[PDB]
């Protein structure tokens, strides 16, 4: 995906895929 | 965080890689 705006789920989605079986990382500040 | 880093601003897949596991 070239030049992509990922926030909240949109980021988790790609995040979940960019890595996937490789596990990923997210902010989830709370 | 890295959210806005890729959302507000945009990033490439190589960066989301650095943010992977």
């Amino acid at each position: 995906f070239v030049n992509q705006h990922l926030c909240g789920s949109d980021l988790t989605e790609a995040l979940y895929l960019v890595c996937g079986e490789r596990g990923f990382f997210y902010t989830k500040p709370t | 965080g890295i959210v806005e880093q890729c959302c507000t601003s945009i990033c490439s897949l190589y960066q989301l890689e650095n943010y992977c596991n």
